[PDB]
Order: structure tokens, then C-alpha cells, then sequence
RNA sequence: AGCCAGGAUGUUGGCUUAGAAGCAGCCAUCAUUUAAAGAAAGCGUAAUAGCUCACUGGUCGAGUCGGCCUGCGCGGAAGA
């Protein structure tokens, strides 16, 4: 029930600047799911805009295989959303370990695509929020990674 | 001169200093003049360069009176220096950072040479090298 | 290098056999090229410790008996099921 | 430590050196500091590079079977801790006194070495020093 | 002190005792680890 | 637990344990530890024994499970006059001879395995002793 | 096995952090003098410093230390 803004701060545009020029429609791109970290060579998709691809993953690198002549650089402009995981050993409330530190957290946790299953203790947290500046990140990774049970925090593209 | 009955290291850089909060305690739970560590720090460091951090080996005798003597700059400093670097590798010797040539790490050797145990220079440069990699920087010599 | 001293095995019935190797010793077979298979009786603990070593189960190895040198090598060996001991080996005579 | 050949790495080490070993002197250094040595290590590896180098190894197992070849006074020379005073450049020189250095600095003492006759001088020490 | 049936040094300063061939841990350190039965 | 889903009987007879069993040569791992004694194993004993060893050498290295449990046991209902019918599997289990190698382990070094083992092994009925992968 | 000593330098290694200087956590883990001293095994601080180990050098005067397979015991062991 705490579910976005942010479909209209793409609009408010300014996260994108492509090859020398801003405003261009673009998005996210669910594969390498980019933040202002290591450069964005966005495609120019046919229609819906540009596909910003985060810079170097293999989609953003078939496209080069197909015609790549389509895809181009951008900077950043000026830093908003962001889908993490972490890993943890089963549960017994150490995903409420989670929870407690998703209380802990101040950003927007919205889609809370938990998961572990598995033979056995292997458990994650498909978190997605609205994270800032690159650094806000692992500081919650160090927050979250106190707890031992916290065994893998971090980041997934 | 006197031993070590108050001779502690230090960490600010070039002719800057002052504070208490960083390392004034190494003066503040002596008692002697702070100011005097100040201005005395540049007494040494007056024309010494910026932002290389320089450690000076307080020297408070065993009667309160006191002097010091600053090491030569610190490899790790003389690294951040030579490197092109601000700080050390995000994750050590797994990546790299800034390059070093060894014509510098052994400048800096001879810097150490009046500062440091050795006979061979180049393997002083072989401590500087195993600090250059243990902090994590473009290896290149 | 590596070298076992053994025995022409005297009965071979399976009571013999399993005293036998109680009497820290155990029975063994060797065949290959020709030569009718040998029962080859021989002491325990040595051939335990000489078999510790990976070697032990590749190389040439030389079985001593009667003075005669065959040089097989560790084809195969059945251990007792939860102890160290072993309880009988088979030899190619390669 | 290992094998009495690899004992002898430091063994047949100390006489090849002992080939050089004119002066002598000694001492049972059951108490110093790494500070001093550290200077005169730092000493040999400053004035002449690695000279009279010592490896100290002085057991009634290898000053002993280290005395053999050269400075046969050496058989006295092994029980409790032993120094090495070794000549190579200068030889009969102020190598020696260098410990004179290191004996009014905590070492306890170079504890009045007794020196021996290869050179000349025993447990005086030299009044040549090259002119 | 315990008294369980179990008994191993709990540290290293703890020590193995068989006074009247009963097992005692004593521990030049901790008093707790001090235990019996074995 | 590790009950076998499916089967061709909801009920089987007890049975006899003697015998030495045929899962004794180390096989996948570099280690295992092999079974001494004689008896039978509840499945959650082996989830019991799994887990605490596991969590004894965190997630890293690896663990096979040689045996599987698959034989039914039944229980007269509490305070039940005896025949009327067979009972009711109350939970599986596996019968287990001396030399029945359980958790075959791997990846890492061998005073980890031999450390964890011992506590898995401590949580098991019947003795164990801890066994080195062989050459043949 | 005890007892003497040393136990360092680059350097307070980096990253991190208010702080890591052996020891917040994540990685490097080389080099120098080396008798020998882990970019530190334990304690320890706000970081410090400090104290002890590894290891090495003195002493001493003979075996001694750690495992395996086994024979008999011991502990675990409380009722009217």
C-alpha cells in the first residue's frame, strides 16, 4: 500500500544528455538497470524513445552486432530509482532482519520481490527504491551488512 | 636526546595543522602548546609542500621541554603524490589506480635513504612497491 | 622402489582367508600375460603403509616370493568396509 | 631448523667468510635491541655494503665445526651466545670499534671480547687503523 | 562450578586433572571454566 | 524434510538390517563421512545432521548426501489397543549398515570437513568416522 | 619443557571510517634490515600506547611431540 512520481521526473527530464543534446525520451533499461555509475551509451529504439542501456552489457553490445550505428553515448545531466538484492540464510525472521533494516532504510522501498527457496538456508530480496547519489548505496549495503545473515548485499543490474 | 616519554607520530599534510579533534590529543593529553605545535610544525614545514601528509616525531623530553623531528614525507604519502591519485584502490591489488615509475619510487627512496633501513635502494623500492600494491595502484615502473 | 615380500598361499577357502588376514596378514591374486593366476598371501600393515602413497596405485611394483621378482602393478584392492585395513588386493601381473 | 647440510648453508656461509676472517672477537648477546643493530646492519650496508655480514649462529655445533678452517682460537669460541668480528675492507680496522659504538648503546656490552691472534691485537682494541 | 558430563579445556589455560581419578577442569584464568565428572 | 514423493506402497513391513552396505567408496567429494555402527535414520536427523554441518562451514564448499531415507514407519496411534490394522507412517527413515558413507563433502580444507563432520556426526544415532576421498 | 633476550622497518599498507596504527569490516599480505619478527595469534584504546604469542638468538642436557590400530579399566551411574 506504500506504492510513482518518477514516471513523470524522466519527464522532468535532465537524466540524460545523449551524445551532446538533453530532453530525448529514454528509460531504464531492465537488464543493466543504470544509475549515474559507470557511463550510459544509450540505443535509439524505432519508437519509445531512447533505451539507455547503462554502458557495456551484452544487449547494449548485440545491438552492436546487429546495426550499431543506432546506438550512441550520453552523460547524466545533473539520479533517481534503483531494483537491489541480497542474499540471506533462510529466514526464521532474518528476512524480518531484512524488514528491520528495510525499517531502518529512509528511501522508497517499493517493489519488495523477496525470494529463497532453494534445498535449503539460500534466501534473497528483490528490493527496488528510489536511491540518490551513488554513494547513499553501500552505505545501506553496510547497514545491511552488519547482520552476517546479510551474507551478499549489494547492487543487481 | 630523550627517549619516549611523550613521542608519539602524527598525520597532517604540508605546513598545515592546529586542531585538537584530528591528533591534538598527541599534544593535548601532553599539555604542551598546541600554537607552538602549530607555527613550530611550520618551523619545519614552512616551505614543506601541500596535501602530502607528514608525520612529525614529537619530541617532548623527559623534563617538558620539548623539539621534533618530521619524517621525510610517508611512502603511502609519496604515493598519493606520484600516482596521480587522491586516495588508495577501491578493492586492493584486484584493481589499480595511479602509476609510479620507479625513478620516483626511488626518489622517494632516497628520500627514505635518510629515513629508512637499507643498503639497496631499488629494494627499498621494493617496499615501496609492496606498499604501491598492498594500497593498490597502477604497478608501472 | 617399491617392493613387498609375500607367500604361496596354503589353503584357500574363505575361513583360512579371513584368519588369515586376523593374523595381520591377507590374501591377495595376481594374473596377467600367461602364468596361471597366483594366490599371493602377504602381510598387512606393510602393504598399508606402502599404499598411503598415490603412487602405490599406478606405478610398477615388484612382489617378492620365493626369490622370484614379478613386476605387476595395483590393478585393484577391496578394504574392509569402515576400518583402515585392507582385505584383499588384485594384482595384473602387467 | 633443517638438515645438517641446509645447517651447513649457514655453516659453510660463516667459513666462506671466515676465508676473510683475519680479526677477531666475541660476545654472548643473551640481551640488546632491535634499534641498534638495525643501525649497524644498517652501518655495513652504509659505509661498505655487506662486510663482516652476521647470520649469528653460535652453537658448540657450528662455531665449533665452523673453527676447523681459520682462527683455530675459535675453539673456545662457541658455548653461550657468540658475535662476529670479521675483516674484509680493512682489514685489521675499526670494524671492532664499531661495536665500541654499539657498546656504550645498549647491548648490555660487546662484554670485553678476548680477541684473538690472526691479525695481531686480542682483547685491546686496534691501534692501526690505516693510515 | 560444572558439573556436566562432558569436560574439555575451555580456553587453553584451562588444564585436564584426574584428581580421585575424577576429571577436573581447573583454569589458571577463568574461574567459570573450573568443572568436574569427565 | 526428505521423504520420497510417491510411492508404490503407503506402508512397508520392518524389515532387516543386516549386511554391509554397498555405499562405502568416497565417490563425488574430497572427503565423507563414512557410517560405523549399525541402525536407521530419521529424515529430519539427516535435515538435523545437514544443516548442522553446513552452517559449520557457511555456504562456501560443497555437500552430497549419499543416502536417502524412502523406507515408511508407522505408529499405533497413541493409548491404542494393539492389531486393528497397521498404523500410520508417522515419518520416513533409512536403513543404515556400518560402511554406508552419508555426506560426501567437498571444496574445502580438510580440518574444515573434519570439524564440521564432527558436529553432524555428533547430532547422528549411530557412530561415524570421519574418511579421506581414496585413489581407487 | 622451562628460564634470558629480541620481537623491528617501509609502515600508522590500502579501502573504509569519527577512528583501524597488527587486530570496525572488505583485500593486499610483498619489501628492508633480517639471528628472527605474521602488513600480525591473543589481550588492549576513541584511535593510541601498552602487555603476551608465532618466529628467531642464549641457556640446558636428554629424547621428545603429535597421530593411528588395538587389550583391560575410569567417568557418565538416583528410589522407595
Amino acid at each position: 500500500q506504500l506504492q510513482y512520481t518518477p514516471q513523470n521526473r524522466s519527464k522532468d527530464n535532465g537524466r540524460v544528455v545523449v551524445e551532446g543534446v538533453g530532453n530525448l525520451m529514454h528509460h531504464i533499461a531492465r537488464c543493466c538497470q543504470p544509475i549515474p555509475g559507470d557511463e550510459i551509451v544509450g540505443f535509439i529504439t524505432q519508437g519509445r524513445g531512447i533505451s539507455v542501456h547503462r554502458a557495456d552489457c551484452e544487449q547494449l553490445a548485440e545491438l552492436r552486432s546487429h546495426a550499431p550505428e543506432r546506438i550512441v553515448d550520453a552523460v547524466w545531466g545533473e539520479g533517481y530509482s534503483l531494483v537491489v538484492r541480497v542474499v540471506a540464510n533462510d529466514r526464521s525472521g532474518l528476512l524480518r532482519d531484512i524488514t528491520t533494516i528495510l525499517a531502518n532504510e529512509k528511501v522508497n522501498v517499493l517493489g519488495v520481490a523477496s525470494r529463497s527457496d532453494t534445498k535449503q538456508q539460500l534466501a534473497t530480496i528483490d528490493m527496488t527504491i528510489e536511491i540518490y547519489n551513488l554513494q547513499v548505496l553501500g552505505r545501506v549495503l553496510g547497514k545491511l551488512n552488519q547482520v552476517p545473515d546479510v551474507i551478499d548485499a549489494r547492487r543487481l543490474h | 636526546a630523550k627517549k619516549v616519554q611523550a613521542y608519539v607520530k602524527l598525520q597532517v599534510a604540508a605546513g598545515m595543522a592546529n586542531p585538537s579533534p584530528p591528533v591534538g590529543p598527541a599534544l593535548g593529553q601532553q599539555g604542551v602548546n598546541i600554537m607552538e605545535f602549530c607555527k613550530a610544525f611550520n618551523a619545519k614545514t614552512d616551505s614543506i609542500e601541500k596535501g602530502l601528509p607528514i608525520p612529525v616525531v614529537i619530541t617532548v623530553y623527559a623534563d617538558r621541554s620539548f623539539t621534533f623531528v618530521t619524517k621525510t614525507p610517508p611512502a603511502a604519502v609519496l604515493l598519493k603524490k606520484a600516482a596521480g591519485i587522491k586516495s588508495g584502490s577501491g578493492k586492493p591489488n584486484k584493481d589499480k589506480v595511479g602509476k609510479i615509475s620507479r625513478a620516483q619510487l626511488q626518489e622517494i627512496a632516497q628520500t627514505k635513504a635518510a629515513d629508512m633501513t637499507g643498503a639497496d635502494i631499488e629494494a627499498m623500492t621494493r617496499s615501496i612497491e609492496g606498499t604501491a600494491r598492498s594500497m593498490g595502484l597502477v604497478v608501472e615502473d | 622402489m617399491f617392493t613387498i615380500n609375500a607367500e604361496v598361499r596354503k589353503e584357500q577357502g574363505k575361513g583360512a582367508s579371513r584368519r588369515l588376514r586376523a593374523a595381520n596378514k591377507f590374501p591377495a591374486i595376481i594374473y596377467g600375460g600367461k602364468e596361471a593366476p597366483l594366490a599371493i598371501e602377504l602381510d598387512h600393515d606393510k602393504v598399508m603403509n606402502m599404499q598411503a602413497k598415490a603412487e602405490f596405485y599406478s606405478e610398477v611394483l615388484t612382489i617378492v616370493v620365493d626369490g622370484k621378482e614379478i613386476k605387476v602393478k595395483a590393478q585393484d584392492v577391496q578394504r574392509h568396509p569402515y576400518k583402515p585395513k585392507l582385505q584383499h588386493i588384485d594384482f595384473v601381473r602387467a | 631448523m633443517a638438515l645438517n647440510l641446509q645447517d651447513k648453508q649457514a655453516i659453510v656461509a660463516e667459513v666462506s667468510e671466515v676465508a676473510k676472517g683475519a680479526l677477531s672477537a666475541v660476545v654472548a648477546d643473551s640481551r640488546g635491541v632491535t634499534v641498534d643493530k638495525m643501525t649497524e646492519l644498517r652501518k655495513a650496508g652504509r659505509e661498505a655494503g655487506v662486510y663482516m655480514r652476521v647470520v649469528r649462529n653460535t652453537l658448540l655445533r657450528r662455531a665449533v665445526e665452523g673453527t676447523p678452517f681459520e682462527c683455530l682460537k675459535d675453539a673456545f669460541v662457541g658455548p653461550t651466545l657468540i658475535a662476529y668480528s670479521m675483516e674484509h675492507p680493512g682489514a685489521a680496522a675499526r670494524l671492532f670499534k664499531e661495536f665500541a659504538k654499539a657498546n656504550a648503546k645498549f647491548e648490555v656490552k660487546a662484554a670485553a671480547f678476548e680477541g684473538e691472534l690472526i691479525p695481531a691485537s686480542q682483547i685491546d682494541r686496534l691501534a692501526t687503523l690505516p693510515t | 562450578m560444572k558439573v556436566r558430563a562432558s569436560v574439555k579445556k575451555l580456553c587453553r589455560n584451562c588444564k585436564i586433572v584426574k584428581r580421585d581419578g575424577v576429571i577436573r577442569v581447573i583454569c589458571s584464568a577463568e574461574p567459570k571454566h573450573k568443572q568436574r565428572q569427565g | 524434510m526428505l521423504q520420497p514423493k510417491r510411492t508404490k506402497f503407503r506402508k512397508m513391513h520392518k524389515g532387516r538390517n543386516r549386511g554391509l552396505a554397498q555405499g562405502t567408496d568416497v565417490s563425488f567429494g574430497s572427503f565423507g563421512l563414512k557410517a560405523v555402527g549399525r541402525g536407521r535414520l530419521t529424515a529430519r536427523q539427516i535435515e538435523a545432521a545437514r544443516r548442522a554441518m553446513t552452517r559449520a562451514v557457511k555456504r562456501q564448499g560443497k555437500i552430497w548426501i549419499r543416502v536417502f531415507p524412502d523406507k515408511p514407519i508407522t505408529e499405533k496411534p497413541l493409548a491404542v489397543r494393539m492389531g486393528k490394522g497397521k498404523g500410520n507412517v508417522e515419518y520416513w527413515v533409512a536403513l543404515i549398515q556400518p560402511g554406508k558413507v552419508l555426506y560426501e563433502m567437498d571444496g574445502v580444507p580438510e580440518e574444515l570437513a573434519r570439524e564440521a563432520f564432527k558436529l553432524a556426526a555428533a547430532k547422528l544415532p549411530i557412530k561415524t568416522t570421519f574418511v579421506t576421498k581414496t585413489v581407487m
